[PDB]
């Protein structure tokens, strides 16, 4: 009825932890803010045309 | 000091001191007055883009 | 009878610092591309104002 | 290592990447001796044989 | 088999102008010429390096 | 040059010899063939701004 | 009727070849298979903006 339980792939030893998340998002403890997107960038060198 | 004189009688009498004119005649570019045109490459080494 | 001459310039930008642009309140790419043109129309006063 | 991590002495930790060092990779600026990191894939293959 | 092309902006206006043809599709016109020939020659060159 | 004008301070000197055309102002545009020989050391546009 | 006769124009000497080929594209003497048709790459230099 109240715990969501994530199962951390990599963990060490052992380890539960519990942890709070509210409705809005301030209420978590922990912030992650992302700035910028995942942008695309290509380019070419005029001496070999390989694509990078 | 300098005192000159500038002169465009019309059609091809323009007459004055230090002529200028510019040369962008065939070139392909936005408004009649842009007097040449940009450049972008972006390097390929790192990724950010230039201008020139 | 003369032989036209040419004038170039070239400055470039990061990307970090064209993202932050939009967020600081300009607009990166128009601003840039302003830049070039004030300089370049700058730069020929310097050639006609000091040919006179 | 595990028994260091236990009692609260290594706690893992993955962080970004300096937002200057970042922007200066492989030659920007005339920084030097700083690449990217880069992945690839390999393809291989393996064969067997029928017996009697 | 590859082969390279460099030519400058500059050409290109002027080739562009006074005479009147584009810079850019000459060369293209060239090299992928250039390379058939060779390869057209080089089925040649092998038959009478073949024949007895 | 500098030899007729016996201006003590520099400057006025080379003041003297720009009315006098002993010297002239090298402002100039540079010659086409300059900025073509892959080997340019092309000019570079800086910005900065600081806030009140 | 029997013979049919191609011009080498690039002979150093005066010769004639005679040779065979098959109906099928398997008997035929020396194969020639492409892989890849003449494919065009372009790109600019990074800090002289001079295509190639």
């Amino acid at each position: 009825g109240k715990y969501r339980v994530y199962i951390d792939q990599y963990a060490k030893q052992d380890y539960f932890t519990v942890g709070y998340k509210g409705p809005n998002e301030m209420d978590a403890g922990i912030y992650y803010a992302p700035y910028v997107a995942l942008t695309p960038l290509r380019g070419s060198d005029p001496k070999n045309f390989q694509p990078v | 000091v300098i005192v000159g004189v500038v002169e465009n009688i019309g059609e091809k009498e323009i007459v004055g001191s230090i002529f200028y004119a510019p040369y962008t005649e065939g070139l392909d570019l936005d408004d009649p007055e842009h007097v040449g045109a940009f450049k972008v490459v972006v390097d390929p080494e790192s990724l950010q883009p230039s201008i020139g | 009878q003369t032989a036209v001459k040419s004038r170039k310039l070239k400055t470039g930008i990061t990307v970090e610092l064209a993202q932050d642009l939009e967020a600081n309140g300009f607009d990166a790419p128009n601003f840039l591309e302003d830049l070039l043109a004030t300089e370049m129309a700058d730069e020929i006063n310097k050639d006609i104002l000091q040919s006179l | 290592i595990k028994k260091q991590m236990e009692a609260g002495a290594l706690v893992e930790i993955a962080e970004g990447m300096a937002t200057s060092i970042a922007e200066l990779q492989e030659g920007f600026n005339g920084s030097t001796d700083n690449p990217w990191n880069e992945m690839g894939f390999r393809i291989d293959k393996q064969v067997i044989e029928a017996k009697s | 088999r590859q082969l390279k092309a460099a030519y400058s902006i500059e050409l290109a206006q002027d080739l562009r102008a006074v005479h009147g043809m584009d810079a850019d599709a000459e060369l293209s016109g060239i090299l992928a010429t250039e390379i058939m020939l060779e390869i057209n020659r080089e089925v040649v060159d092998w038959i009478n390096y073949s024949a007895q | 040059p500098f030899a007729t004008i016996e201006e003590s301070d520099l400057e006025l000197a080379l003041q003297i010899a720009i009315v006098l055309l002993k010297v002239r102002l090298f402002s100039d545009a540079a010659s086409t063939s300059k900025f073509e020989s892959s080997d340019s050391e092309i000019a570079d546009a800086r910005f900065q701004i600081n806030k009140w």
